[PDB]
C-alpha cells in the first residue's frame, strides 16, 4: 500500500508543478503558492521509501504544506471577502522566501539536546498546526459567509468545496499533533512512562505520518484538480 | 430591370474568360520542386512593457525599430536588437486597431474606433513627440493604414471605403469606392503604384491609386477578410479570412492560384506576411499560432508556437532577417 | 433605378481585360521565388556570426 | 524657438564662489541630459560635467572633481553649475549643452550662447596636426584629427562628432558619430574615417565657412576635445 | 551597452519603464463597463453624473472608491461583428431597454439575443434597466400590452405586465455562469449609480472565485 502512495505522490505533483511551470506568462496570486507547494509535498513524497538529511528535509516540507495551505487561504479571503478594495497581478514571491525561510530557521538542529528537541517541539505545535489552522478556519469562515449573501449558482459548490479543503486538513493532521503534544505532557513531567504505551505511542508516530503522506498525495486533488482554471490549462497542454 | 439581366450575363463573360486562361493548377506546375523541409524558427526576442492587448504591429523601413499600437492607450516604438524602448507615445482614443511606420522613419500613424487617422512627428526640434496632423471624414472606424511618402498616407474604414489622403494640406485627396462591406485592409504594391484591400463582403479587389478607379475584383472566400498582402514580385497577393484558409491570387491572370486549408484548422485567420523570396506564407490564426505556409505547394513547414492568445498582427523584415508577431497577451515575439 | 447603373458599368470595365494564361503566370512565381533565394535568411538559416539576434 | 540663457559669471576673488545658471526655454527640458563646457581664452573647448535625464547619473572632469558640483531643477527648467574654490586655472567661457541618448539621436545640437568668468591673479586624447590653413572660396578642404584608441565600437558606430565655431559665436554641430549630417547644415559638408583616422571634408567653401574645427570623442568620459584647426580666408 | 551612448540609451528605457508601470497603477482602479440598447432607449442619462470627459463616447463618472467608465457605441453604424472584441474585457454590459416603446421592443429583444450569445461575452454579466415606469404604467391602461405580445396572457396589471416582460429578457440566457441583474429605473431616480456599484460587486466576486480556484 505504502508504494502505490509513493507513486501516487510523484505522479500528481509532478502535472500539477508542470502545467503551471509550462505558463508561458505571469502566475497569480494564488496560482504561485500552488506552485510552490506542488514542490513541497513532491519532496516530501521523494522520502517515502526511506521512512517506510533524510530527517532535516522532511521538516522543511511538512511545514511548507500548512503554512503555504495558510497562505492560499489569505489570499482567497482578500479577493473575496475585501473584493471592493483590491480590484487590480501582483507578484508575492517575498512571502513565500519567508515560507521556506521559516522552515530553513527551524530545520538547522535537524542537521546539527533534550531542551533542544523540547524548544523544537514546542514550536512544531504553536505555530506548524495551530495558527496554520486558526488561520484556515477564520479566513473561510468569513468566506463562507460572504458567500451567502452573494447571488449566482457558483456559491453553493465553492461552500461544499471550502467545507471539504478544511475538514480533510483537520481530518488529515490532527492525529499526528494531538499525540506530539500527548508526548510533550510526558516528557514534561505531565504523564506516566511505560513501555506498552511507548510502543503505541510511536506505532502512532507511523500511522499519522502515513495520514499526513495521504495528505500531501491528495494536495493535487482538492486545490487544483477541482478548480476550471487548472483544468483547461491540463485540457490544452 | 433590362440592366440587371445584364449585370448577370456580364457576370458569365468574366467568368467563361477566366475559365479558359486556366490550363494548369499551380499545385500541377510545382508538383517536382523539391520541398522546403521542417522550418524550425526559435524566439530570440521577448518585448514586454504593454498592459493591454496588442491589436497593430509594423516594422521599420530599416529592419531594426518596431512600432505596437495596444488598447492602453500607448504607442510604443522599440528598438529590436536591444529590446529598449525608443518611445512612448500617449494616444488620445484607448481603442486603436492599426499604425503605421512612415518609410522615411520620420512619422508613424495610429488609428482606431475613433474615425481619425493621426500623424505623430518623430524627428521634432522639441524632443517630444508630437500630434502634426488629425486626419477625419471616415464615418467608421479605421482598419490599416500605409505611408506613400512624407506626405501622402492610404487609409481603410468600416464605412466601405479607402481612400488617399494630402497630410499637409489635409483633405482627402482621391476616395474609392465599390466594396459592400467593410473593409478590414490593404497593402501597398511594392512600387506604390497599386495596392489592394479585401473585405467583410468576401471579396478583394485591386485599386489604381494615381486614377482612383478599380482595375480587378477577385472572389472564392466564403467569408470576410481578415488580412492580405503583396507577393514581393508584386503580381499576386494572399489573403487570410475567417473560413480558415488562405488563398494565393495572380493579377496578370485574375483568378486563384491556390488555397492553404487544412483539415486540422478551424478558426479564422488575423494576419498574413510573405518572406523576402517569396516561398513562406505566414499566417497567424486564433488558436494562439502562427503556421508557415509553402506557398508554392501548399505545405505546413513547421509553426511557430508562442503567445498565450490570439495572434493579431505579423511582420517581416525588409531585409528578411526576422519575424514578429502579437497577440492578445500583451508580448511581441521576434523570430528567427 | 440609378444605384445599378454603375454598376453594370464598373463591369465592363473589368470585362474588358487582357489576361494570360496561368501556366505562364504561375511558372513566374515560380522562377522569381528561385532566383531570390539564395537571400533569404528565413528559408536557409544563416551562420551565427552574420544574424544581429 | 530653441533658445539656452546662462548668467552668474563675473569677476570673482581666488577661492571665491559662484553660481552659474542656465534657463531652458522652448523645448521638453526634462528629456534632454545637459552639459557643461568651458572653454579658455583662445585655448579650446574643455569638458567640464554632465548631468542626465532624472539626474540619475553625473559625471565630472578630473580637473573639477570636488570643487564643482552640478545639479538640475527640472520643474523650473534650469540647470545649477556650483562652484566652491576657484583657481586662476577657471577662467573662460561657460557653455549649456544639451544632449539628448537614443537610437538615431543628435546629442549636441545645441549649444548656449555661453557667460564670461573671470578670476582675478587614462584618457583619450585627440590631436590636430595642423593649427591653420589659409584657402580662398571655391577650393575644396580637408581636416584631419586622429586618436589613441580607435573610437570604432562592436555596435559598428563610430563615435566622433564635428564642432565649427565661428568668429564671435557659440559652436554648432555639423557630424555627430561620423558621416551623419546634422538637420540644419547644408549638404556641402562630408566625413568619413576609419578606426584611428578621420577627415572632414567641404566643397564648394563658401563666406560663412570661416572659423576653427573641433573633433570631439563621445566613446567613454571624460569627453575630450581636439585642440582645433583654423580655416583662415 | 559597453559604449558609452548606449548606456545612456538605456537609462531612457528604464526611465520609460517606470511611466508606463507607473500609468497602469494610475489606471488599475477603473472599471469598464459597456453601454448598449435602442435609441432613444434613455442610454445617454442612466446616471445624472455625467461628466462625458461621431465615433466612441465615454463617460467616467466615479464613486464610492471606485472609477466607472461607461462606453457607448451608438452611432457606429457597422456589423457589430468586427469591432465588438474590442470590448471583450468589460467588467458587465449595461443594458437599456423602454418599456414605452412597443414598436422597438422587438429590435431590443433581438440586440439582447446576440449580445447575450455573442461568443466573446460568454461570460460577461448583464445589467439590464427597464426605464419609464410612469410612461409604461400610463401607456398599458389606454393600450393593453397584447399588441407587442399576442401570446401575453396574464392580467392588464402593471405588476403582471413589467414581470412578464423581464422574464422574456430573461428568457434569451440559454447559458449558465451568466447572471442579469435586472432593475426598474424612472426619470426622477437619482440611486442609479448604487445599483450599478452594488452589481459590480458580486460579478468581480464571480470572476475571483473563478481565479482562485474555488469554482
Amino acid at each position: 500500500l505504502y508504494s502505490l502512495l509513493f507513486l501516487l505522490g510523484l505522479l500528481g505533483n509532478g502535472a500539477v508543478a508542470a502545467v503551471l511551470l509550462s505558463r508561458r506568462t505571469a502566475l497569480s496570486s494564488t496560482d504561485t503558492f500552488l506552485l510552490h507547494l506542488a514542490v513541497a509535498d513532491t519532496l516530501l513524497v521523494l522520502t517515502l521509501p526511506l521512512w517506510a538529511v533524510a530527517g532535516a528535509l522532511f521538516n522543511i516540507n511538512f511545514y511548507a504544506g500548512a503554512l503555504l495551505l495558510a497562505c492560499i487561504s489569505f489570499d482567497r479571503y482578500l479577493n473575496i471577502v475585501h473584493a471592493t478594495q483590491l480590484y487590480r497581478p501582483a507578484r508575492v514571491t517575498l512571502t513565500c522566501l519567508a515560507v521556506w525561510g521559516l522552515c530553513l530557521l527551524f530545520a538547522l538542529p535537524d542537521f546539527i539536546p533534550q531542551v533542544g528537541r523540547t524548544a523544537l517541539r514546542v514550536l512544531q505545535l504553536v505555530a506548524g498546526f495551530l495558527l496554520p489552522l486558526l488561520v484556515m478556519a477564520y479566513c473561510y469562515a468569513h468566506i463562507l459567509a460572504v458567500l451567502l449573501v452573494s447571488r449566482g449558482q457558483r456559491r453553493l459548490r465553492a461552500m461544499r468545496l471550502v467545507v471539504v479543503v478544511v475538514v480533510a486538513f483537520a481530518l488529515c493532521w490532527t492525529p499526528y499533533h494531538l499525540v506530539v503534544l500527548v508526548d510533550i505532557l510526558m516528557d514534561l513531567g505531565a504523564l506516566a512512562r511505560n513501555c506498552g504505551r511507548e510502543s503505541r505511542v510511536d506505532v502512532a508516530k507511523s500511522v499519522t505520518s502515513g495520514l499526513g503522506y495521504m495528505h500531501c498525495c491528495l494536495n493535487p486533488l482538492l486545490y487544483a484538480f477541482v478548480g476550471v482554471k487548472f483544468r483547461e490549462r491540463m485540457w490544452m497542454l | 430591370d433590362q440592366l440587371r439581366q445584364e449585370a448577370e450575363q456580364l457576370k458569365n463573360q468574366i467568368r467563361d474568360a477566366r475559365k479558359a486562361c486556366a490550363d494548369a493548377t499551380l499545385s500541377q506546375i510545382t508538383n517536382n520542386i523539391d520541398p522546403v523541409g521542417r522550418i524550425q524558427m526559435r524566439t530570440r526576442r521577448t518585448l514586454r512593457g504593454h498592459l493591454a492587448k496588442i491589436y497593430a504591429m509594423h516594422w521599420g523601413t530599416d529592419s531594426r525599430l518596431l512600432v505596437s499600437a495596444s488598447q492602453d492607450g500607448k504607442l510604443i516604438i522599440w528598438d529590436s536588437y536591444t529590446t529598449n524602448k525608443v518611445h512612448a507615445i500617449p494616444l488620445r482614443s484607448s481603442w486603436v486597431m492599426t499604425c503605421a511606420y512612415a518609410p522615411s522613419g520620420n512619422y508613424v500613424a495610429c488609428g482606431g474606433l475613433d474615425n481619425i487617422c493621426s500623424i505623430y512627428n518623430l524627428k521634432t526640434r522639441e524632443g517630444n513627440v508630437r500630434v502634426s496632423r488629425e486626419l477625419a471624414g471616415h464615418t467608421g472606424y479605421l482598419s490599416c493604414c500605409r505611408f506613400l511618402d512624407d506626405n501622402q498616407i492610404v487609409t481603410s474604414s468600416g464605412d466601405t471605403t479607402c481612400a488617399l489622403w494630402d497630410i499637409e494640406t489635409g483633405q482627402q485627396t482621391t476616395t474609392f469606392t465599390g466594396h459592400t462591406g467593410d473593409v478590414m485592409s490593404l497593402s501597398l504594391a511594392p512600387d506604390t503604384r497599386l495596392f489592394v484591400s479585401g473585405a467583410c463582403d468576401a471579396s478583394a479587389k485591386l485599386w489604381d491609386v494615381r486614377e482612383g478607379m478599380c482595375r480587378q475584383t477577385f472572389t472564392g472566400h466564403e467569408s470576410d477578410i481578415n488580412a492580405i498582402c503583396f507577393f514581393p514580385n508584386g503580381n499576386a497577393f494572399a489573403t487570410g479570412s475567417d473560413d480558415a484558409t488562405c488563398r494565393l491570387f495572380d493579377l496578370r491572370a485574375d483568378q486563384e492560384l491556390m488555397t492553404y486549408s487544412h483539415d486540422n484548422i478551424i478558426c479564422g485567420i488575423t494576419s498574413v506576411s510573405f518572406s523576402k523570396s517569396g516561398r513562406l506564407l505566414l499566417a497567424g490564426y486564433d488558436d494562439f499560432n502562427c503556421n508557415v505556409w509553402d506557398a508554392l505547394k501548399a505545405d505546413r513547414a513547421g509553426v511557430l508556437a508562442g503567445h498565450d492568445n490570439r495572434v493579431s498582427c505579423l511582420g517581416v523584415t525588409d531585409d528578411g532577417m526576422a519575424v514578429a508577431t502579437g497577440s492578445w497577451d500583451s508580448f511581441l515575439k521576434i523570430w528567427n | 433605378i440609378a444605384q445599378a447603373r454603375k454598376l453594370v458599368e464598373q463591369l465592363k470595365m473589368e470585362a474588358n481585360i487582357d489576361r494570360i494564361k496561368v501556366s505562364k503566370a504561375a511558372a513566374d512565381l515560380m522562377a522569381y521565388c528561385e532566383a531570390h533565394a539564395k537571400e533569404d535568411p528565413l528559408l536557409t538559416p544563416v551562420p551565427a556570426s552574420e544574424n544581429p539576434f | 524657438d530653441v533658445q539656452l540663457v546662462e548668467s552668474g559669471g563675473g569677476l570673482v576673488q581666488p577661492g571665491g564662489s559662484r553660481k552659474l545658471s542656465c534657463s531652458a526655454s522652448g523645448f521638453a527640458f526634462s528629456s534632454f541630459g545637459m552639459h557643461w563646457v568651458r572653454q579658455a581664452p583662445e585655448k579650446g573647448l574643455e569638458w567640464v560635467a554632465y548631468i542626465s535625464s532624472g539626474s540619475g547619473t553625473i559625471y565630472y572632469a578630473d580637473t573639477v572633481k570636488g570643487r564643482f558640483t552640478i545639479s538640475r531643477d527640472d520643474p523650473k527648467n534650469t540647470l545649477f553649475l556650483q562652484m566652491t574654490s576657484l583657481r586662476s586655472e577657471d577662467t573662460a567661457m561657460y557653455y549649456c549643452v544639451r544632449s539628448i541618448y537614443y537610437y538615431g539621436s543628435s546629442p549636441f545640437d545645441f549649444w548656449g550662447q555661453g557667460t564670461t568668468l573671470t578670476v582675478s591673479s587614462s584618457d583619450i586624447v585627440m590631436t590636430q596636426a595642423t593649427s591653420s590653413v589659409p584657402v580662398t572660396p571655391g577650393e575644396s578642404v580637408s581636416i584631419s584629427c586622429r586618436s589613441s584608441k580607435s573610437l570604432l565600437h562592436s555596435n559598428g558606430n563610430t563615435y566622433l562628432y564635428w564642432f565649427l565655431q565661428r568668429p564671435g559665436q557659440s559652436p554648432q554641430l555639423l557630424i555627430y558619430r561620423m558621416s551623419n549630417l546634422a538637420s540644419g547644415v547644408p549638404d556641402r559638408f562630408s566625413g568619413s574615417g576609419s578606426g584611428t583616422a578621420f577627415t572632414l571634408t567641404i566643397s564648394r567653401l563658401e563666406a560663412e565657412d570661416v572659423g576653427v574645427y573641433y573633433c570631439m570623442q563621445h566613446l567613454e568620459y571624460p569627453l575630450t576635445f581636439g585642440a582645433g584647426t583654423k580655416l583662415e580666408l | 551597452t559597453l559604449s558609452a551612448e548606449e548606456r545612456a540609451a538605456l537609462e531612457r528605457s528604464k526611465a520609460i519603464e517606470k511611466n508606463l508601470k507607473e500609468d497602469g497603477i494610475s489606471a488599475a482602479k477603473d472599471v469598464k463597463l459597456l453601454l448598449l440598447g435602442a435609441d432613444n432607449s434613455g442610454k445617454s442619462t442612466i446616471v445624472k453624473q455625467m461628466k462625458i470627459i461621431t465615433g466612441i463616447v465615454e463617460t467616467h463618472f466615479t464613486f464610492k472608491n471606485l472609477h466607472f467608465r461607461l462606453f457607448d457605441v451608438g452611432g457606429q453604424r457597422s456589423e457589430r461583428k468586427k469591432w465588438i472584441h474590442c470590448f471583450e474585457d468589460v467588467t458587465a454590459i449595461i443594458f437599456c431597454v423602454d418599456l414605452s416603446d412597443y414598436n422597438r421592443m422587438h429590435e431590443s429583444l433581438m440586440l439582447f439575443d446576440s449580445i447575450c450569445n455573442n461568443k466573446f461575452f460568454i461570460d460577461t454579466s448583464i445589467i439590464l434597466f427597464l426605464n419609464k415606469k410612469d410612461l409604461f404604467g400610463e401607456k398599458i391602461k389606454k393600450s393593453p400590452l397584447t399588441i407587442c405580445f399576442p401570446e401575453y396572457t396574464g392580467p392588464n396589471t402593471y405588476e403582471d405586465a413589467a414581470a412578464y416582460i423581464q422574464a422574456q429578457f430573461e428568457s434569451k440566457n440559454r447559458s449558465p455562469n451568466k447572471e442579469i441583474y435586472c432593475h426598474m429605473t424612472c426619470a426622477t431616480d437619482t440611486n442609479n449609480a448604487q445599483v450599478i456599484f452594488d452589481a459590480v460587486t458580486d460579478i468581480i466576486i464571480a470572476n475571483n472565485l473563478r481565479g482562485c480556484g474555488l469554482y
